[PDB]
């Protein structure tokens, strides 16, 4: 029997970072042709 | 019988690059006077 | 103590009562340690999942080797009667009573919950021994109370502001029901309530200006009845989780099949389901069925049985069609 | 301030139930178009046949292997 | 001769009927009133209210704060008023504030009702009785205004929601007697009816011991035989419940003559052909509605229901694109599209729209059986069985729900475990070869 | 014909024929890719002819006829950068980039306007 | 005062009813509410064959069946019933008129366009051009002003601000005492020096149609709400005030216990960063009108600065009790989660409030600030953009862009953004 409380617990847990993970990928500001997903990948290589 | 879009032309790359080069020219010469 | 019943996946007012108790026990400032028997009667019904096949299996595991007290209904009147019995239970009883008086707002509810997660609950034992500087007892997740409080913490961060308002509107409804009771008259004044209330009410940061109008927000929402009350949607009198309902139903049918229980309260409350929780809780149908056989009603037995076996089969993925016929 | 006083645009009171905002996603649903997407190269062939059903026998026989070239010269099979 | 004189009488009354009801900010009947006048056969503004200029200022404050959805704020300012006209407004604002709030509180709960089949509500009811006693007419008088008649309507509807049946109809008859031409009043009196025998019970009461306040109503109208919603009464109740028809024919063609352009009548007339399993004739009937009235999400659920039986997926794809373009919040527009998606064998999408359609309006129980069918074609019998099951909890007298549930067990080797469901369905429609 | 005679860099007969075409079609074709096309082409020819004033006016009237167009904004920004009206052009470049993602030429133009804004020290 | 206040009552009573009659909820709400604070004339040009359609059109609009109403008034020659159809036609387009990029933030679902209004704008021009009596002279009436007002607002849609003011000022000369019309005029400014130029236009060039209006109201300075006009302009942007204090006092004497004035008056303190006085000035209005919910988010915002979370929470509890889906209700709640450092969830409630109006007060900006604490730095920046295009007069919107671009390696884009906000609020020491 699918417990409804556990089901909605996972659903909340999935959506919560979804607001945070928004700006990833497609969104691009103007004047920067390069989205922020690769701002940290270059940042990772900068120190490493 | 249908008509397609009439031919229209926008700013090319050569003319905008000419303007960018010229505009560098008058952003470059005046500070020498200053 | 009667009222409409509705299943809630959020913090029931009953749930906070345990959270009230655990706060006093862990704080160790008052030197009040709640007896272990009290906790084991309160938390244990909330522990999830028992399952009970309709027939074809009788008490194959439901019977407890040690006789257990009946599960407690979510009314302050019933809860208080547990602590009240002891000669010094008045001190423990007043501790719960004072905290419910100190909690006058939704923010105050949050103060309790933030306190426990930050200080009381702790991930694991290996950090117990390094935290010898704590003035309060610290909890392990895997412990009996620890696993419960983790679930309660989860059920508070799970919802939006819409659920938190329902907690406070219901608790004040829940608290006020106990107010027009004979027992509350017996505890109208107890001086110790003020002492314990002032212990936590301190550090209010304002007593001259905001408190004048803080009361106004509380009172205006409350049914002062001076004018027509603010119109609001009908609210349930009692809120219980699914697991808590499982324990009370299982005990009732087992007791019926062959420390006093409240048959009338349980039966009356079970008759006010919104018919949707009945889908979430198919066992309510069979509770009529066992009742149906007692008076030897044929058709009323049948429909209930068909009712029970339609919701159960869909909910459980394994094929139970081969069990319905038997 | 002044927020609800302006009525120059679709506001919360123009739709009947103010609580419909909870869903507020059904607007952004591309409903499937009539014919070929029911097949989900095969869709166009199915659509071709579906429209190709509307012929007389001799008429269909004319266009079994029909091919028209760019300049206008015609090949009949 | 006399019919033309009636027509001129009807126009004056419906002008008044749509005036005050819209002026009193209830749209259940106001929306009905204008369309009824709109379909009336071709053959200075009228207004009046006994309000003082001091209190009339409060009316504007109450009126504009009502439709701005700030019902609660309207109550606070309109608290101390004593006029019966505005007294109705204050409680009506209080009532709708509750109704809207209850809808907000409950959206995830699909089924509605109580298993065994207030105090906040009772506060409104006491105010009605308190004000009614204080006021110095208390119905049963020739000098009875519209406001008091409208006030009883609120009393009747608020009582029924408390399930105090056998008292609401009494209030409703009093409200209708003092003021007819309130369509919203007639529906709430419709829903209270449950069986055909009670329909005959009340039908007589409307004939022998019923009369309208001729003072309030215009002349040549208070007659029961030349009334309209008594006629509109016959058309709706005797067929929605599928009861025995009586005094039903001669009224029917009488309404066609007076209302040749009424959209609501034709759809109901089209519905009658649908209800008799007469689909060719009905399609012609509805086709006039679409051409004449392209934007009506009121009875097109039957149209798409017909077209699904018809096939012509191409024609169905016409409606789904067109209907969805209007709006996606009506109950019908979410069932129109579900049929089109079902016809194309995408059940896992079409199943979702049916749940969406039910969520908007929980009264459309017909979606429940359709909900279950799409489960069957997904080869998930378990999910299906509860589906039909909810449909019969909402109302036991559902032939479709029992039959669909009986089949789902029949698809499985539970031939006998299905005998009960099929047996139950036999009582509903004994006169069918298929069952 | 005007588009061709613009291609051959004549810049005169193109303008004459385009003006004749629009004066033929003053009354009709208020919209629908006809008036906008001819007017924008005439403005672009005026820009090539360095007559920027009626160029500004016609580009403005085209923009008020239809707003959602990256080309109109980019060309108006080019016209403004031809003069010294950077304050009224960088917003147009902003809008042009907002409407259409890449606009590489517009990106370069806006960047240059940026170094100009650095260079200038207007109060 | 004397008969001046009496003359207001009669004419204000008008502005309450006909505005409500032809479905302008926002304007009528302000006017009718002004009756209460202030200490059945009927008439319209209609025929019996045409009066019926108005009832038909109005009630369909009330049932919120917008699109059917357009069909049922397909061919109407009435001077101002045509307004109702176009008004319905305009809104039917608007609800589905969501820009793709903003919609992604508006919902997070993460998944004919505008030509209708072009036809609508052409229709209104065609109708007025072919109409019998133009706006000139003592001709025209109340309904004609609505047409121009509807013409004015649609002009603002294509960013035709320059012509938008002409239509709006034209509409108001014909008919005054319409609050909703002036609200849209505010968005036409987006600048400071034009305001005094517009003020000069009102004092010299502008004239009223005394035919429709009552006595002592054709004159600009005897008019009561031209003061309201002056109040709103000098609070959205301070600039240089002219007779601001003197005129404010007179309008305070009239309109006793008027909630809107007190809210505006108290709001002034917030613009002056006098928080201690602001709370007291907010506190009384809550006591007087507990069920008034407009501009309570400002009360929340100041409480956020004072961080009186205990006080704020009861406010949030109190507000949500009486309504749960009004834009301020969600806005204040999202503000509450910020106080609990729960920035990740405040977005959700701001998202809910945003969909309610999608042109609110500075709620877009507050949405962006929460993203900054999440270090997204990319949702927030484009978020801050949406506040700009809607309201280019917002200081915080421009500031957020420059502040956010400061964190970005490039600082060059930030200079321009700060320059605009510098003009808007030169008084700030930080900028």
């Amino acid at each position: 029997k699918l417990d409804e409380f556990l089901m909605l617990s996972e659903q909340y847990k999935s959506r919560l970072p979804k607001i945070r993970k928004l700006g990833w990928n497609r969104f691009k500001p103007i004047g920067i042709n390069k989205t922020m997903y690769e701002l940290e990948m270059l940042r990772s290589r900068a120190r490493a | 019988m249908i008509r397609r879009a009439p031919t229209t032309l926008q700013l090319s790359h050569d003319d905008v690059t000419s303007l960018i080069d010229d505009l560098n020219e008058q952003k470059l010469k005046q500070q020498l006077n200053i | 103590k009667y009222g409409p019943l509705g299943i809630t996946n959020f913090i029931t007012p009953y749930d906070l009562c345990i959270l009230i108790l655990i706060h006093a026990h862990c704080s160790q400032d008052n030197g009040i340690s709640v007896p272990t028997a009290v906790f084991l009667r309160l938390i244990s019904p909330t522990r999830p999942s028992l399952e009970w096949n309709p027939l074809l299996k009788d008490n194959s595991n439901l019977r407890s080797s040690s006789i257990v007290p009946p599960p407690v209904l979510p009314i302050l009147d019933n809860i208080i009667r547990i602590l009240l019995d002891d000669k010094d239970g008045n001190k423990i009883a007043l501790t719960l009573m004072g905290y419910l008086e100190a909690i006058n707002g939704l923010d105050s509810i949050n103060r309790l919950m933030m306190d426990l997660e930050k200080n009381c609950l702790v991930n694991n034992y290996r950090s117990m021994k390094m935290r010898t500087t704590s003035t309060r007892r610290q909890m392990t997740r895997a412990s009996f109370l620890g696993t419960f409080l983790s679930t309660c913490i989860r059920k508070y961060q799970i919802g939006d502001f819409e659920m938190r308002e329902t907690i406070w509107i219901n608790l004040q409804n829940f608290k006020t029901v106990f107010k027009h009771t004979p027992l509350w008259l017996r505890f109208k004044d107890n001086v110790h309530i003020q002492k314990v209330k002032n212990c936590l009410l301190a550090n209010d940061e304002i007593s001259v200006e905001d408190q004048q109008m803080v009361e106004f927000f509380q009172h205006f929402n409350n049914g002062n009845d001076a004018d027509s009350k603010t119109m609001n949607e009908e609210n349930y009198g009692t809120l219980i989780s699914i697991q808590h309902l499982q324990s009370i139903v299982n005990r009732q049918i087992v007791n019926w099949l062959d420390y006093e229980e409240q048959s009338g309260l349980v039966f009356d409350l079970l008759d006010t389901l919104s018919l949707n929780d009945a889908t979430k809780f198919p066992l309510i149908f069979i509770l009529k069925y066992l009742e149906a056989i007692k008076e030897n009603s044929y058709q009323t037995a049948l429909d209930s049985l068909h009712n029970y076996f339609d919701y159960k089969s869909t909910g459980n993925s394994q094929n139970y069609f081969h069990i319905s016929l038997l | 301030s002044s927020s609800s006083y302006r009525d120059s645009y679709f506001q919360y009171r123009h739709l009947p139930a103010p609580h419909h905002i909870l869903y507020a996603e059904w607007n952004q649903d591309i409903l499937a178009l009539p014919d070929e997407v029911a097949n989900i190269m095969t869709s166009e062939q199915n659509s071709n046949r579906y429209w190709n059903s509307f012929h007389d026998e001799d008429d269909w026989n004319l266009f079994n292997g029909m091919e028209l070239e760019s300049n206008g010269v015609v090949t009949f099979a | 001769d006399s019919q033309d004189k009636i027509i001129h009488d009807i126009r004056i009354q419906l002008r008044k009927a749509a005036t005050e009801l819209s002026r009193w900010k209830l749209y259940g009947s106001s929306k009905w009133a204008a369309e009824a006048l709109a379909g009336l056969a071709e053959a200075i503004p009228q207004n009046g209210f006994g309000l003082s200029e001091t209190e009339y200022d409060l009316y504007l404050l109450g009126s504009t704060l009502f439709d701005a959805k700030e019902f609660d704020r309207c109550v606070f300012f309109l608290k101390d008023v004593t006029n019966p006209y505005l007294k109705f407004l204050k409680l009506y604002s209080k009532f709708l504030s509750w109704d809207k709030k209850s809808q907000e509180s409950m959206e995830n709960i699909l089924t509605t009702g109580k298993f065994t089949d207030q105090s906040n509500i009772s506060s409104i009811l006491k105010e009605i009785n308190t004000f009614l006693e204080s006021y110095e007419i208390k119905i049963d008088d020739d000098e009875a205004d519209l406001g008091l008649a409208l006030l009883y309507y609120l009393r009747g509807v608020i009582l029924k929601q408390e399930k105090n049946i056998s008292k609401a109809m009494s209030s409703f008859l009093k409200s209708l007697s003092c003021y007819s031409f309130n369509w919203s009043c007639w529906l709430e009196l419709m829903d209270c009816l449950q069986k055909v025998d009670d329909a005959l019970l009340l039908n007589n009461y409307l004939y022998q011991n019923f009369q309208f306040k001729f003072s309030e109503n215009l002349g040549s109208q208070r007659t029961i035989e030349f009334n309209i919603m008594i006629k509109f009464f016959k058309l709706k109740v005797f067929e929605e419940l599928n009861g025995q028809l009586e005094d039903y024919f001669e009224d029917l063609e009488f309404l066609l003559q007076v209302f040749p352009n009424f959209t609501f009548l034709k759809a109901y007339n089209a519905t009658i052909s649908y209800n008799n399993l007469d689909y060719v004739t009905a399609e012609s009937r509805f086709d006039d509605i679409v051409k004449q009235d392209p934007y009506r999400l009121n009875d097109l659920e039957t149209y798409s229901n017909i077209l699904y039986v018809m096939q012509k997926n191409s024609k169905l794809a016409y409606l789904a694109q067109f209907v969805s373009q209007i709006d996606r919040f009506r109950p019908e527009t979410c069932c129109i599209i579900a049929n089109y998606y079902s016809a194309r064998q995408e059940h896992e999408k079409s199943i979702m729209y049916f749940r969406r359609a039910l969520t908007l309006d929980k009264k459309t129980t017909n979606a429940w059986t359709l909900m279950g069918h799409e489960f069957v074609e997904l080869s998930n019998s378990h999910a299906a069985i509860e589906c039909y099951r909810r449909a019969v909890d909402i109302c036991p007298r559902d032939f479709k729900a029992w039959f669909g549930l009986g089949q789902a067990y029949a698809l499985l080797d539970m031939h006998l475990y299905s005998l009960y469901y099929f047996q139950k369905a036999c009582t509903l429609k004994p006169w069918d070869r298929r069952i | 014909m005007g588009v061709m005679y613009f291609k051959k860099n004549e810049f005169v007969k193109a303008k004459k024929y385009l003006k004749k075409a629009l004066e033929v079609v003053k009354d009709l074709d208020p919209s629908s890719r006809t008036t906008i096309s001819i007017q924008l082409n005439l403005g672009h020819t005026y820009r090539k002819l360095n007559e920027n004033e009626i160029a500004i006016k016609c580009f403005r009237c085209v923009l008020e006829k239809n707003d959602k167009n990256s080309e109109i904004h980019c060309s108006l920004g080019y016209l403004y950068l031809k003069t010294k009206k950077l304050q009224k052009a960088i917003d147009h470049l902003h809008k042009s980039l907002y409407l259409k993602p890449n606009n590489s030429s517009a990106t370069a133009l806006l960047k240059n306007a940026l170094e100009l804004n650095v260079t200038l020290s207007l109060d | 005062q004397d008969k001046i206040i009496h003359d207001i009552r009669i004419q204000l009573r008008k502005a309450a009813t006909e505005l409500s009659r032809w479905k302008l909820y926002g304007s009528s709400k302000w006017a009718a509410e002004a009756l209460a604070g202030l200490a059945p004339q009927n008439g319209f040009g209609l025929s019996e064959t045409e009066y019926d359609l108005y009832l038909l059109g109005s009630t369909l609009f009330d049932a919120k069946e917008f699109d059917r109403c357009v069909f049922f008034l397909k061919d109407v020659t009435n001077p101002y019933l045509k307004f109702l159809k176009l008004y319905s036609k305009f809104l039917s387009w608007d609800k589905k008129s969501q820009e793709s990029m903003e919609n992604i933030l508006t919902t997070g679902k993460f998944t004919e366009s505008q030509s209708n209004i072009s036809s609508i704008l052409k229709e209104i021009n065609t109708f007025l051009e072919s109409y019998e009596i133009k706006i000139d002279d003592d001709e025209a009436d109340l309904g004609l002003a609505l047409l121009y007002y509807l013409r004015g607002v649609i002009l603002k849609q294509e960013k035709n601000i320059s012509k938008a003011m002409s239509s709006f000022l034209k509409s108001l000369s014909c008919y005054s005492f319409n609050w909703s019309c002036w609200l849209e005029l505010m968005d036409c400014l987006q600048k400071v020096d034009d305001a005094l130029l517009l003020n000069n236009y009102l004092y010299q060039n502008f004239q009223f149609k005394f035919s429709e209006n009552l006595g002592s109201q054709r004159t600009i300075e005897f008019n009561i709400m031209i003061k309201f006009f002056k109040l709103k302009v000098f609070e959205e942007l301070n600039g240089q005030l002219e007779d601001y204090f003197e005129d404010l006092e007179f309008l305070l004497q009239v309109f006793p216990n008027f909630t809107f004035l007190k809210a505006y008056n108290a709001t002034i303190s917030y613009n002056n960063l006098d928080y201690v006085t602001a709370e007291s000035r907010f506190d009384d209005i809550v006591k007087q009108d507990p069920y008034r919910l407009n501009d309570l988010e400002t009360y929340s915002n100041i409480l956020y600065v004072m961080q009186k979370n205990s006080k704020l929470a009861y406010l949030a509890q109190f507000v949500s009790q009486i309504d749960r889906f009004r834009p301020e209700t969600c806005c204040i709640i999202a503000n509450y989660y910020s106080a609990r450092q729960e920035h990740e969830k405040s977005i959700m409630y701001f998202r809910r409030a945003l969909t309610l109006d999608k042109k609110t007060t500075n709620a877009w900006t507050l949405m962006g600030h929460e993203f900054v604490e999440l270090s997204n730095s990319h949702a927030a920046i484009e978020c801050y953009r949406r506040a700009v295009d809607i309201c280019p007069r917002d200081f915080k919107a421009w500031f957020g862009l420059g502040q956010a671009y400061a964190l970005l390696d490039m600082h060059l884009y930030s200079l321009y953004y700060f320059q605009k906000a510098c003009t808007l609020k030169p008084w700030d020491r930080r900028i």
